[PDB]
């Protein structure tokens, strides 16, 4: 019989290699969502994010009006918020 | 993103502990498992479908026979292409 | 008791904090975590002793029976008079009992210790076969059907996997008689057609060859040996009653999901390597997908804990596997015994799977099914095995997702992933 | 059966894996 | 890690017995444990 | 850019014509390669 | 030389990179 010379490189450590490569790569990538998911749990389970939202909106608002020193002081406050999880429990505690 | 999730939750609550809806669990699990088995399998489907060169008849259309004594000259050359090239009948194959 | 403890602690916390679902998830303060009052020749010897460990039940049982039997026959010598004489001479029922001795048997006992090089191993092996004739017969039947793929050899394994492995710890006498009489009939018919006067041949299984009776004298002899042993020792509409007695009864509870899924994983390894090693690949790809499907369905049947569902699925699975393997594939591709040793091996592994599922259906699911299969003991081995099981792609992926879909939970998917990952890391 | 909320919150948990709460 | 291990096992155990409110309260405790490293020093301190 | 195989002329350099009545023998065979193979003039193309 | 503990804890530190303590 006649076959198109589309054989290329066949099985027998020729093409199984690419399939193993793709399955391993996709396995690692997909495990990306299931393996280190517990670590970033202090930054994604906040009860009430109203205060951080107001802080970010105030950074944007003060950057808008060409007023700049206040931007650095507000950015300092925001960075120290993400640099201290106990104050980000005090600061995103569900309002009474 | 967290703020929108909290707002949506507040608008449409869920009671003090209820079975997660069976329909949503089945749909979401089915979607995820279908994707995670598609990635596992469809590579195999493509890899074993491309290497499926189907039997196709390749009949020699021209046959040539020559008889050349030493290097002097073909005593007898002949080429028979359309009419003298005939395939077997099935019964002739059984005879063979 | 555990639930009593947990509810007590939760009541204490509620009372303390006294002083609509996201709210209860997002309710944690430091007052929860405060202290609640902190409340090389020896290898053959090892093999022999292990075989004796397997067959100790039958060894002790046979010792008691023979000790009784010697006095029984020595009394029978004259007439044989009283059934109570044979019991109390040396409390009707008790498993392992001890009374006075008889000099002849105790002299005979140590005689085996005289031969200890290989004869002990041979005696132990034969005694193991004597203690597992019920399994020898199933193995011979399956092996016979693994060669000589034919409906005549296909009606029997379906029986073994559907009726004899489901009834009652003793498969009923009717089944053994059915198999013995059927193999009589289908060796007589094979021999009759082996004659030269008579001219599909292969599907009906009446073909003529030199070895027309193949693993069919062995199967008949195994069946008869089992009937003989079950006779000398022990005792030797309707479908709806059979099912209802299968469901509603008192049984031991055992879990064999680990081994069941291990057999399925070995099965996919077999399919992968018999795909790579060689049409039939277009059949083994579909079979690989159906293996994924049946693993998922089996996992669901295990989580949801439905014996009835497992019974229905195991009937469907055995019928479909046999029909497909022995008719659909041998037409799409070659015979299964002329070549495709991979197909023979895959069928054998699936037969182990079927026996395990039948055992699980007989014994019924237990309580306390959750908890990983490798995290029961924190030894030095469970850690490496757990890490390896984590290392294979797409198991913990699918394990987490399928454990979520079919368990009764109030958590969304992300929260479930957080809990499962926390547990893996902490373990 | 189905609903209009069922597909909506299926989509919610399908965008809930990749992204935060 | 004995205490976190007991907490995870209690989440599993209470999920097993179709008892559900306790699962949400225990999950709340676990999340607040991973959301506060000073209490996860207090809570996984080597027992005296 | 890789899929930009530019038009390149591929002129047949040898033409052969044969007339074979049944399977007996070519009554007339001919091959004309260099001189008898001539391309059109543009004006001949317009004529066509 | 070698031992039986040496290969064991070599395997320990070879699974100690990928995974936690």
């Amino acid at each position: 019989k006649v076959s198109p010379p589309s054989l290329g490189f066949l099985a027998g450590y020729g093409i199984v290699g690419l399939y193993v490569s793709i399955v391993l790569v996709v396995g690692k990538f997909v495990r990306g969502f299931f393996s280190e998911i517990s670590h970033s749990i202090m930054f994604e389970e906040l009860p009430c994010v109203d205060r951080i939202l107001k802080l970010c909106q105030d950074i944007f608002l003060v950057r808008e009006t060409r007023e700049l020193e206040l931007e650095e002081e507000l950015y300092a406050k925001l960075i120290f918020l993400y640099r201290s999880p106990e104050t980000m429990i005090k600061w995103t505690r569900e309002r009474e | 993103i967290i703020k929108c999730s909290r707002e949506t939750e507040k608008k449409y609550p869920q009671p003090k502990g209820q079975k997660k809806k069976k329909i949503v669990k089945y749909g979401m699990g089915g979607l995820i498992i279908l994707f995670l088995i598609a990635i596992i399998w469809f590579p195999l489907l493509f890899m074993s479908l491309i290497r499926s060169v189907v039997g196709v008849v390749n009949q020699p259309i021209d046959v040539t026979v020559t008889l050349k004594l030493g290097g002097y000259e073909p005593l007898f050359t002949m080429s028979a292409q359309q009419p003298s090239i005939v395939p077997f009948t099935p019964q002739a194959y059984e005879e063979l | 008791r555990q639930m009593k403890r947990i509810r007590a602690k939760q009541e204490k916390y509620r009372q303390s904090q006294a002083s609509d679902h996201a709210t209860v998830i997002h309710s944690g303060d430091y007052f929860l975590f405060e202290s609640d009052s902190e409340e090389g020749q020896a290898t053959v010897d090892g093999l022999t002793r292990w075989l004796r460990a397997f067959t100790k039940h039958h060894r002790t049982m046979s010792d008691v029976l023979c000790a009784e039997r010697y006095l029984l026959t020595q009394e029978l010598l004259r007439v044989g008079e009283v059934r109570r004489g044979v019991l109390d001479q040396l409390a009707s029922e008790l498993l392992l009992d001890r009374r006075l001795h008889i000099p002849e048997l105790e002299e005979a006992e140590r005689f085996e210790a005289q031969q200890g090089r290989t004869l002990r191993l041979l005696r132990a092996g034969y005694q193991c076969v004597a203690a597992h004739s019920e399994l020898l017969c199933y193995f011979i039947i399956i092996l016979n059907h693994m060669v000589t793929a034919s409906a005549a050899s296909l009606v029997l394994p379906v029986l073994v996997f559907l009726w004899a492995m489901l009834t009652i710890p003793r498969p009923s006498k009717r089944f053994w008689m059915t198999a013995i009489v059927f193999t009589e009939v289908m060796v007589v018919t094979k021999y009759l057609f082996q004659f030269g006067f008579f001219p599909p041949p292969r599907i009906l299984g009446l073909e003529k060859t030199d070895s027309y009776i193949k693993y069919d004298l062995v199967q008949l002899m195994a069946l008869f040996f089992h009937r003989s042993q079950l006779l000398c020792y022990g005792l030797w509409p309707l479908q709806r009653f059979f099912h209802d007695i299968l469901h509603t009864k008192y049984r031991a509870a055992t879990d064999v999901y680990a081994l069941m899924f291990l057999a399925d994983i070995v099965d996919i390894i077999i399919i992968i390597f018999g795909f790579w090693a060689f049409q039939v690949p277009q059949a083994f790809l579909f079979m690989l997908l159906v293996q994924f499907g049946t693993m998922v369905i089996d996992r669901a049947l295990y989580l949801r804990k439905t014996v009835l569902g497992k019974l229905a699925f195991q009937v469907v699975l055995v019928v479909a596997i046999h029909i497909w393997m022995f008719f659909i594939l041998p037409a799409v591709t070659e015979r299964m015994f002329s070549q495709n040793a991979v197909a023979q091996l895959w069928y054998f592994v699936k037969c182990i799977y079927f026996a395990l599922s039948a055992y699980q259906i007989r014994c019924g699911y237990p309580t306390r099914i959750l908890g990983n299969f490798l995290t029961k003991k924190y030894n030095h081995l469970n850690l490496f095995l757990f890490q390896g099981f984590r290392l294979v792609p797409f198991l913990v992926e699918l394990r987490a997702v399928m454990d979520w879909v079919w368990t009764d939970t109030t958590l969304s998917l992300s929260n479930w992933m957080c809990v499962e990952d926390i547990y893996a890391n902490i373990f | 059966c189905c609903e209009s909320s069922d597909c909506l919150e299926i989509c919610m948990e399908c965008c809930g894996i990749c992204f935060p709460s």
